[PDB]
């Protein structure tokens, strides 16, 4: 891959806008399968 | 041959290396970040062609590749509207049973309880009630089906896809020169004979043969998949002749000038269809003829290649008369080189239009069941007051970075420019007195209503009971107009609508139309429109008329359209710029279009919006309190805040939960914008200070230095937010009152 | 009649210019232009067989009968009178402009 | 032709010769208005203008005052006007105290004794406009109603 | 409004009205002992404080007398 | 509705004279371009037919109107 | 008026006397710094206290520094 | 050196932006200066004027206002030869700029130096000690 396009792909929007979503993707799965965790089960 | 085609080729290199360097296109921003000032100084002047660039050549190209990419969008939004309504939507069985189907074209995913907002819209599907109107749009279209919603959605992404890849073209493979665009003549010629003309010509043959065929079978009460399949019209006219025996003819009629054959499918009814509620689809059709031969007419105006028209600036420099010195001289020669004074009169046509767009389309309802679907109607008219006030304050937005800039005063001695500016004073004197006089005689007849009505004299009010403020004028124009069919228009059938006077339409036992009655009520808040719109515009006019010099600032041109001011001099010269009159004139336009879209929220569920019952006796939505209780401001806040924020604040664990959350959040955002709004920058510079000594001491301070925003960006935040947060919270309880109720 | 066509007066539209209003002949010239047009009859309740100007001049006889009391709403004079007087309006603007203006 | 030109032939003080501003019939009205009008004393511009103002102030307090349903109502609209009078003679007094130095002219209006003139003037005229539209109110049943004693 | 809007502008528009005062026949025989201005900019913070904290007390002393009188309780 | 005719040699009358009043007319009033023999071309000829039929489709349809036909 | 003061550690830089739209402030002979030269503010009655000159300057902290005082008709940026 | 009174002024149609009663009764300022040329520049008041070949003048209400068509003329028209001065209603006429000749940015003899300070800013003495005393903060 181009490095030029590497590098805009490294550029602070880009990868916060990644970062987050996958961010918000885990946690949008972990409450898929795990819902309602109102404590830590103990 | 003066107008032709030049273009350069392969101008620009399609390289990703620009790309990785954000603020290549100023010679300022290119050179790094050292403080966060340059991160918000990128974003904020980067489709600011003119100043980066000197040549009035590629500022013109990099805007038509940018209009190019803008259409890109809203094929690709229009493309997804259509896909979401051909698959995850109820319009199949909204075309079967309208006046009960509620639309719904949204559905949300389950995962955090959200799936409550998935509620019974009707037709066995569960998902969020959609308000945008497109249901009736499809059915006035003649979809009848997914499949053929579907191909519009193909279509839609395929002139997507056509216009970024045009965009890209025509910046990068092939620009045009200066001398192309350049041509306002041509354009107009072609955007009037062509987009316009052609545009209205063609969709009046869609509403001729497919419109008009599939809505008379409709409304007849045929089943959609009876219904023959919309190319069986275009083919087998004996089919279209049983449905409108003029087709029996075919196009000998139109080209003898024997048009009163064509009466069956091009009429002048007037009124409402009373099946569907809506506009007499073959009075559509025979509009949209009419004013494709009136556009490619006024497309032949000009002057291009052939010597027949007009030259556009010798109509412009011939009207001058003995009060306005050289008249219109000169003003050719700005609209053909200045792109902001272009934008300015295209910003504030636009808004004009959107304007009348919202108030023709509720008193005249367009579309079939769409003036019975009550959220629909709320949701276009405040949708289209909005836009409209919006482009309104950009035209003076655009007109003061003209004055600022592109106006030079050695080409423009003594013409209206000139003339406009050396009487200022005087104009912005009249103005200003006109809106003290006017919100003294319109605002404070709603307090003298307060105090009396506080006071127990309800005698000494100014209403209908009490002392009579009665709108005569407004009064005798809906008379006129409801004695004009028949008498001032007399081939008219019924009236142009019935909000003037005449019969309660009714369909699905909601009205559709009733006419609007005007008492004191109507008078006072007419009054408070006029006097809202006259200071919004004294804001923006003093803005664009003092944008170059006052009497307080002698130099201001100088300094620029934005600049934050010149000091604490002069007893002070904060928000003195041009650009600050912007800023305050948007919280004006907010104050005029919320106000404006108050009155018709209570005005039509007051007194036209209900249910016709036994007797043909007519139950409005909140049972006829506008007339008495509109007259003081406690009756705007009880009766009509207080009273309709019941099914907003009311609607938690149901499916409009969602419009209960986004009231606060609006709530929430307006609040917070007063935090920029009525601070200022230097105490949060000094604040900003003792966070990085803390980063200090633990050895985390950042190479690109903390700063405070700017004291512009300061307005801007708090003004964006102040926007955002004021009219989410009326987009909320707009929404959450009128699916509720109707 | 603030100043009439022949160079009598000394009314000067501004400080220091002088300028013969025609108030008679664009007064008289605009309402004969406006009004001889307007005797076109019209079949239409409105007018009621006259013309514009014949049908406006019999709403004013009507309304005058009755004097003290005032033509209604619904009355044919508000509007006759309203399109009227917006023509005429019109016309005198437009002589005015080609008379002073000009010239011949 | 042009008539827009610079004010009394100056391009840069700040006003401009239009014709609201300066037509012949504009001075003509200017100069004959007894603030402006020549050979008057400033007693007698206070006693016209009094006159004038003391008559148009009588109307709006009795058609549209708290008592005008009674039948007091032209008693209390002229105590009302004359209550206003009172209270802008004060005004105009207090303005003379503090805006002109105390000289012997007296014929001008912008003097200390001029504006004292005009405002003796101004009281007297004042009370005896509002005192004849009293007279013409009470006794002519036209003034009374506006007009409908015809109807 | 006195928070929001800061004092460029009001100094302008008031340039506007003392040239039409000065302009006006009948209302130039009347004269200004002080030249208006617009107020100072610490003054027009002081204004806006004044103003939105009397609201604040105005609002709440309704609401906490008029809700606890009417409803008693 | 107003009444229009089927087409008719009186039809052809008004569009005929239309095109010629307004081939001279157009003739004299243009500002770009023997009296018809200098400089009459091809988009001076279709102009003025252009509004000759324009005022010929009115004047058919407004006498059509009216009852002269 | 305003008081205009001009410190020791100005390097003659005439950035704020070319900013200054009122002219206030000029040029004087001083063997302190390389330029040989220091601001002065002989005119501060007719300063508008609009701070143009501590803009300019481009001393660490201001060698001019501008304080807002009494308010006269010049300082006020009146013409009326 | 005096005002001639006598120059004539630039072409000009007049505005509402010009100069108001207080010119006439507390301070006027003059500018005059020499073009080559009969060009168009813009007025510090409103809007354009035309400029007179040879000698030109103004009068306006603030020397702000001078300063600003000053500043003007020297960069768009290269005019340096711009003479600013204070008129009072008794007529005595004050020049004001440039002062002594010379432009304030260009050095001059005999130019004194008014409100300079002999130390560096943060030397300056704290409120509390010259409290209830008329010594000055400056040291
Ligand atoms: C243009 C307007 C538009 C809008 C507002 C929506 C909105 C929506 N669509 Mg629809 N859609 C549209 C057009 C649109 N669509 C079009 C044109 C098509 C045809 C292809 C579709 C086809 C479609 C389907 C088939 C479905 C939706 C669905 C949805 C919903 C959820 C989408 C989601 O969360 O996926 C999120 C999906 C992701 C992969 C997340 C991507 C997030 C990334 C990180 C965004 C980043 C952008 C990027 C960084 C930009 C820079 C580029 C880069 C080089 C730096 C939402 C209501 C869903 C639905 O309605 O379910 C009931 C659904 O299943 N849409
Ligand atoms: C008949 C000729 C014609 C037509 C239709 C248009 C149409 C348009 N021009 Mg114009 N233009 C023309 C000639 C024409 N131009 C000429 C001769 C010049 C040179 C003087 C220009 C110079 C010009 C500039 C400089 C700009 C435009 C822009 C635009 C767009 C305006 C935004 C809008 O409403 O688009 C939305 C409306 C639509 C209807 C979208 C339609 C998309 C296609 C292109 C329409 C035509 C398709 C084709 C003819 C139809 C085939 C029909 C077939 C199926 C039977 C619009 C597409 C602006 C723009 O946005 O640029 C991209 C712009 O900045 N034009
Ligand atoms: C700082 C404040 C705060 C705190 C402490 C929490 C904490 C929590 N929230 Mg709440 N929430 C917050 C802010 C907060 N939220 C805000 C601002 C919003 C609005 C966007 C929400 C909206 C929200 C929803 C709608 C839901 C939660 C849920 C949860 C839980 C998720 C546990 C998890 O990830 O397990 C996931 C599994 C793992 C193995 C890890 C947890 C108790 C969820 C829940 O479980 O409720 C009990 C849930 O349904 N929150
Ligand atoms: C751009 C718009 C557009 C387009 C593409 C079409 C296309 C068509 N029209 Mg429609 N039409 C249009 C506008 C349009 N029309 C408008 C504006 C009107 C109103 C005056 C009509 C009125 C009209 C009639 C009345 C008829 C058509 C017919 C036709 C077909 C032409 C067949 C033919 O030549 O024999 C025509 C017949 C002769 C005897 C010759 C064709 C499908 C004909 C057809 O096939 O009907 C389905 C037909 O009878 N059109
Ligand atoms: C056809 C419309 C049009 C066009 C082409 C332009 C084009 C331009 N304008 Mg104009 N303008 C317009 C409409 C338009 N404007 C309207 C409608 C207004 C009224 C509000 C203005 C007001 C205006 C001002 C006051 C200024 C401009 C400026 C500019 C220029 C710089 C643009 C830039 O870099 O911004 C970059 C774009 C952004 C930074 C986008 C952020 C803007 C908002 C905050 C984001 C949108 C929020 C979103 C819709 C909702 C969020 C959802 C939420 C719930 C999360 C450019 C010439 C500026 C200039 O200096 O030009 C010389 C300038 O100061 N314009
Ligand atoms: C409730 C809040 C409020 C109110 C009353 C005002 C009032 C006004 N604004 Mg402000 N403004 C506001 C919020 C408000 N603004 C906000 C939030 C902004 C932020 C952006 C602005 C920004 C702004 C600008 C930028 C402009 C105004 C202008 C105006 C004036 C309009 C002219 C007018 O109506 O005069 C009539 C006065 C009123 C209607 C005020 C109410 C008076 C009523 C009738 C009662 C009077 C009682 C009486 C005097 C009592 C006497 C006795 C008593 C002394 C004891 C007026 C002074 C414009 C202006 O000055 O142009 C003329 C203008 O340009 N305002
Ligand atoms: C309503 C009546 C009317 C109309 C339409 C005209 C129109 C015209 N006159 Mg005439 N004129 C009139 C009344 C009128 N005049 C009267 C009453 C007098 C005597 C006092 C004159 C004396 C006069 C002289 C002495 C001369 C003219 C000339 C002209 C021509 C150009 C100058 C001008 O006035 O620009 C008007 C421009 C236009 C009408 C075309 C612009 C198109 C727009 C749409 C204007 C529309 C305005 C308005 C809405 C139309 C109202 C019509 C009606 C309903 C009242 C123009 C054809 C001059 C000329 O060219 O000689 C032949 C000339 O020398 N006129
Ligand atoms: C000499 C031939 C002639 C005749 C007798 C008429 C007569 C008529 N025309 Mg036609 N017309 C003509 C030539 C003619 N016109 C020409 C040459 C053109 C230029 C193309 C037009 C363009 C034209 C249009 C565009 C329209 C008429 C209409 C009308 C009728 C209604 C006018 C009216 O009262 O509206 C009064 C309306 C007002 C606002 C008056 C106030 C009237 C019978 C109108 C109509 O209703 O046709 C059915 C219509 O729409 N005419
Ligand atoms: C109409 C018109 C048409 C065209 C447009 C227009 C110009 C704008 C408009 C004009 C409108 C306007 C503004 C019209 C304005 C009209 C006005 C204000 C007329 C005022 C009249 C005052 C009178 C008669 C006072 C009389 C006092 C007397 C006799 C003294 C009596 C007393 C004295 C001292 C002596 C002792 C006895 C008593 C009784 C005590
Ligand atoms: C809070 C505040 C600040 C400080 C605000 C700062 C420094 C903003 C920093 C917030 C973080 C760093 C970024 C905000 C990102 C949010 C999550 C929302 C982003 C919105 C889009 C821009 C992405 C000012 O600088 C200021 C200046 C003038 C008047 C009022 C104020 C003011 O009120
Ligand atoms: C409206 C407004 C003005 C104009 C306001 C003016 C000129 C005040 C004039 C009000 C009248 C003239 C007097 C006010 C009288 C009050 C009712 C109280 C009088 C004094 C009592 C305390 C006794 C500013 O000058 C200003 C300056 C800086 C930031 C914001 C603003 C601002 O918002
Ligand atoms: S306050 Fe902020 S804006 Fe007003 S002057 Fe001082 S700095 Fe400029």
């Amino acid at each position: 891959m181009d490095s030029n396009f590497l590098k805009y792909l490294s550029t602070a929007p880009v990868l916060f806008t990644v970062w987050l979503s996958f961010t918000a993707s885990f946690i949008i799965e972990a409450n898929r399968f795990f819902p309602d965790m109102l404590y830590f089960p103990m | 041959k003066k107008v032709s085609i030049t273009v350069d080729r392969d101008p620009v290199a399609t390289s990703f290396e620009k790309w990785a360097q954000p603020g290549h296109f100023s010679r300022t921003l290119a050179k790094g970040p050292k403080t966060t000032t340059w991160i918000w100084n990128l974003h904020a002047d980067v489709h600011d062609f003119d100043s980066h660039t000197n040549s009035l050549e590629d500022i013109s190209r990099k805007i038509f590749s940018a209009h190019f990419g803008q259409l890109s969008i809203i094929f690709l939004w229009l493309s997804g509207m259509y896909f979401h309504g051909a698959r995850f939507s109820n319009y199949s069985a909204w075309l079967s049973n309208p006046t009960a189907v509620k639309p719904s074209a949204q559905v949300v995913w389950p995962i955090v309880g959200q799936e409550v907002l998935n509620g019974d819209v009707g037709g066995g599907f569960q998902g969020v009630q959609v308000t945008s109107g497109f249901f009736q749009i499809w059915r006035s279209s003649g979809i009848t089906s997914e499949v053929e919603l579907y191909w519009c959605a193909l279509a839609g992404l395929i002139m997507s896809g056509l216009m970024i890849f045009a965009g890209w073209f025509h910046y990068h493979k092939a620009a045009p020169k200066l001398e192309w665009f350049q041509n306002a003549e041509s354009m107009l010629n072609h955007h009037l004979s062509g987009l316009l003309g052609l545009g209205c010509l063609s969709w009046a043959g869609h509403q001729i043969h497919v419109s008009l065929p599939v809505n008379k079978l409709l409304d007849a009460g045929v089943a959609p998949q009876e219904i023959p399949l919309p190319h069986e019209f275009l083919v087998n006219r004996d089919l279209m002749a049983q449905l409108y025996p003029s087709f029996s003819k075919g196009l000998v009629p139109f080209f003898t000038l024997n048009w009163s054959e064509y009466s069956d499918f091009l009429t002048f009814k007037g009124g409402l269809n009373p099946v569907t509620g809506g506009l007499w689809l073959s009075d559509t059709a025979h509009h949209h003829l009419a004013l494709a031969v009136l556009f490619i007419v006024a497309g032949h105006m000009y002057r291009t290649n052939w010597g027949i028209g007009h030259s556009m600036k010798e109509i412009l420099e011939a009207h001058k008369g003995p009060f306005t010195g050289e008249g219109h001289k000169g003003l050719y020669e700005i609209l053909t080189t200045s792109w902001h004074a272009q934008l300015a009169i295209n910003l504030a046509m636009l808004g004009s239009v959107s304007i009348i767009v919202a108030h023709h389309m509720y008193a005249m309802p367009p579309y079939p069941y769409i003036a019975t679907d009550y959220p629909t109607q709320l949701s276009i008219f405040t949708h289209h007051m909005w836009i409209g006030g919006f482009c309104v304050c950009g035209g003076a937005a655009h007109a003061g970075i003209f004055m600022v800039r592109d106006y030079n005063p050695a080409q423009n001695y003594n013409n209206l420019l000139d003339r406009v500016i050396r009487h200022r004073d005087a104009i912005i004197s009249h103005l200003n007195w006109i809106c003290i006089f006017l919100g003294f005689h319109s605002f404070g007849l709603y307090i003298h209503n307060d105090t009396m009505r506080a006071l127990g004299r309800t005698q000494d009010m100014f209403s209908d009971t009490a002392i009579q403020l009665k709108p005569v004028f407004a009064q005798w124009v809906q008379s006129i107009h409801t004695l004009a069919p028949g008498n001032t228009t007399p081939n008219a059938l019924a009236t142009a609508s019935y909000a003037f006077g005449g019969d309660v339409v009714a369909v699905g036992n909601k009205v559709a139309m009733m006419p609007i009655s005007l008492g004191t009520a109507d008078f006072m808040v007419h009054h408070i429109h006029a006097f809202t719109i006259h200071v919004t515009v004294l804001i923006l006019l003093k803005g664009v008329l003092f944008s170059r010099n006052s009497r307080l600032i002698p130099d201001k041109a100088n300094l620029g359209f934005r600049f934050p001011c010149d000091g604490p001099g002069r007893g002070g010269t904060c928000q003195s710029s041009a650009w600050d009159s912007v800023f305050l004139g948007l919280f004006w336009m907010y104050n005029c279009i919320s106000v404006v879209i108050f009155h018709f929220s209570w005005k039509m569920q007051s007194d036209v919006w209900g249910t016709v019952q036994s007797d043909g006796t007519v139950t409005h939505i909140t049972g006829g309190n506008f007339a008495q209780s509109a007259i003081t401001i406690n009756g705007w806040l009880r009766d009509f805040l207080w009273a309709q924020a019941s099914q907003v604040i009311q609607s938690y664990g149901s499916a409009l939960s969602a419009y209960g959350l986004i009231f606060l959040g609006a709530h929430f955002i307006w609040a917070f914008s007063l935090m920029f709004l009525f601070s200022g920058r230097g105490y949060w510079q000094e604040l900003i200070e003792s966070i990085v000594w803390a980063h200090n001491k633990l050895n985390v301070a950042p190479a690109i230095q903390p700063r405070a925003l700017s004291i512009t960006q300061g307005r801007a935040v708090g003004l964006a937010h102040y926007l955002l947060g004021g009219i989410g919270t009326t987009w909320a309880f707009f929404l959450a009152r009128i699916i509720s109720v109707g | 009649l603030s100043v009439v066509a022949q160079s009598k007066s000394d009314f000067e539209i501004s400080d220091g210019t002088p300028y013969t209003l025609n108030v008679p002949l664009v007064g008289a010239a605009s309402f004969i232009g406006w009004v001889v047009p307007t005797l076109l009859p019209s079949q239409i309740a409105l007018y009621g067989g006259k013309g514009l100007s014949t049908a406006f001049f019999a709403s004013i006889g009507t309304n005058l009968a009755k004097f003290p009391a005032p033509p209604g709403m619904t009355d044919p004079f508000w509007l006759l009178c309203f399109i009227w007087h917006s023509g005429l309006f019109a016309t005198m603007i437009l002589g005015s402009i080609g008379y002073n203006g000009y010239a011949g | 032709s042009q008539f827009i030109k610079p004010y009394n032939d100056d391009p840069f003080v700040g006003n401009l010769a239009t014709p609201v501003s300066t037509s012949s019939f504009t001075k003509s009205l200017l100069s004959n208005l007894p603030a402006y009008r020549a050979g008057l004393s400033p007693l007698l511009r206070g006693v016209e203008i009094g006159l004038t103002h003391g008559y148009f102030l009588v109307g709006p307090f009795y058609k549209l005052g708290p008592l005008r349903n009674s039948d007091v109502a032209l008693l209390s609209g002229f105590f009302s006007a004359l209550g206003l009078i009172v209270i802008l003679v004060a005004c105009l007094t207090i303005y003379g105290v503090v805006s002109f130095e105390e000289t012997e002219a007296k014929d001008q209006l912008q003097t200390a004794k001029g504006w004292r003139q005009f405002t003796s003037g101004w009281l007297v005229g004042s009370v005896g406009g509002a005192s004849f539209a009293y007279i013409l109110i009470s006794n002519i049943p036209f003034l009374q109603t506006a007009g409908m004693s015809m109807l | 409004m006195f928070l929001i809007s800061w004092r460029g502008y009001w100094q302008e528009l008031i340039e506007t009205l003392v040239w039409a005062h000065e302009r006006t026949p009948l209302a130039n025989l009347v004269r200004w002992k002080d030249k208006p201005v617009a107020l100072s900019i610490v003054q027009a913070r002081l204004v806006g404080l004044i103003h939105f904290t009397a609201g604040y007390i105005f609002t709440y002393a309704a609401f906490v007398i008029a809700s606890t009188t009417g409803k008693f309780g | 509705v107003p009444q229009t005719v089927a087409w008719s040699a009186k039809t052809g009358a008004v569009m005929v004279l239309s095109n010629i009043l307004c081939i001279v007319a157009g003739r004299y009033v243009i500002q770009v371009k023997s009296g018809s023999f200098a400089g009459f071309g091809l988009p001076e000829l279709l102009a003025s037919t252009s509004l000759g039929h324009i005022v010929g489709s009115g004047a058919i349809l407004g006498l059509s109107y009216v009852g002269v036909l | 008026s305003h008081s205009v003061k001009v410190y020791d550690t100005c390097i003659g830089c005439t950035q704020c006397v070319r900013a200054c739209p009122c002219d206030v402030l000029e040029m004087v002979s001083w063997d302190g710094c390389k330029a040989g030269q220091i601001a002065s503010a002989p005119r501060t009655e007719d300063c508008i206290g609009c701070k143009r000159c501590e803009t300019a300057c481009p001393t660490d902290f201001l060698s001019v520094r501008v304080y807002l005082g009494g308010e006269t008709t010049r300082s006020m940026g009146l013409a009326y | 050196e005096t005002l001639n009174l006598q120059i004539p002024s630039p072409t000009f149609e007049g505005s509402t932006g010009g100069w108001l009663r207080a010119a006439e009764v507390e301070e006027k300022y003059a500018i005059t200066w020499t073009s080559p040329k009969e060009q168009v520049f813009e007025m510090p008041t409103g809007g354009a004027a035309i400029m007179r070949q040879g000698e030109n003048l103004l009068y306006l209400a603030r020397k702000e206002q001078c300063l600003a068509l000053a500043t003007q003329v020297k960069n768009s028209f290269k005019i340096t030869d711009y003479k600013v001065y204070r008129i009072f209603p008794s007529g005595e006429v004050q020049y004001l700029h440039p002062k002594d000749g010379v432009f304030p940015e260009k050095v001059n003899a005999g130019r004194v130096g008014v409100g300079n300070v002999s130390h560096s800013i943060g030397k300056n003495l704290n409120p509390a000690q010259i409290k209830f005393t008329s010594k000055s903060f400056n040291g």
